[PDB]
């Protein structure tokens, strides 16, 4: 669904979508289109462990260094451990192979209950399949197909559905628009979304490359 | 390493 993701961005890229005569972004927004699941935290501490994180529901979830991955779900007690190949696991926090794993995820769970902002906070099962960082941003890729882009200058944040052709975009002052991309195309949107829109695409050719 | 926003 990368490959979908990237016909839909260079669909709407090719319209050129703030070139156009009046632009009309908010005939684009369907709210129907909004994700489930997003990133609201991250902390990267890959010299060492791995990359922490949480979603959006207040669940927690480590990709670790050896690209296994450990997901507390919000009830704070059922756990999922994923190995390399993608065999899934379903355990609890209350076998012994994994009590390093389990500990470095309490250290992430604890960072994350008491200490970063909430994207996305406002707003009422996948696991970090990959991420890299950027000079810019970092890059996100969920196992539901979802690509997460953030930018570390003014906290802009894309979040990308392939399964809807939905885009949502979080401004610097935090206004949080979901827009269907092929309407993108029709509509136009603002030179700041369009530019986020092309680097999006070099960004999920990484994530294919 | 790195963090999201404070």
């Amino acid at each position: 669904h990368l490959s979908d993701m990237l016909q839909q961005l260079h669909s709407v890229n090719a319209s050129k979508p703030s070139e156009r005569g009046l632009v009309r972004q908010e005939e684009a927004e369907d709210p129907a289109c909004i994700p489930i699941f997003w990133v609201s935290k991250w902390v990267d501490y890959s010299d060492k462990y791995g990359l922490g994180y949480q979603l959006c529901d207040n669940s927690v979830g480590v990709l670790f260094n050896d690209s296994t991955r450990l997901i507390l779900y919000n009830d704070g007690d059922s756990l999922q451990y994923i190995e390399r190949d993608g065999t899934e696991s379903y355990l609890t926090v209350s076998p012994n192979s994994l009590m390093k794993k389990i500990t470095l995820l309490k250290y992430f769970r604890n960072y994350m209950s008491e200490h970063l902002l909430k994207a996305g906070a406002n707003i009422t099962l996948p696991y970090l399949r990959t991420w890299f960082r950027t000079r810019s941003a970092i890059i996100l890729h969920l196992s539901n197909g979802s690509v997460q882009i953030n930018f570390f200058q003014d906290h802009t944040k894309l979040i990308l559905c392939p399964l809807m052709a939905a885009v949502t975009y979080i401004d610097e002052k935090r206004d949080f628009r979901t827009y269907r991309l092929s309407l993108l195309e029709e509509y136009g949107c603002c030179k700041e979304l369009a530019s986020r829109l092309r680097y999006a695409r070099t960004m999920v050719d990484k994530l294919l490359s | 390493s790195m963090w999201s926003s404070m």
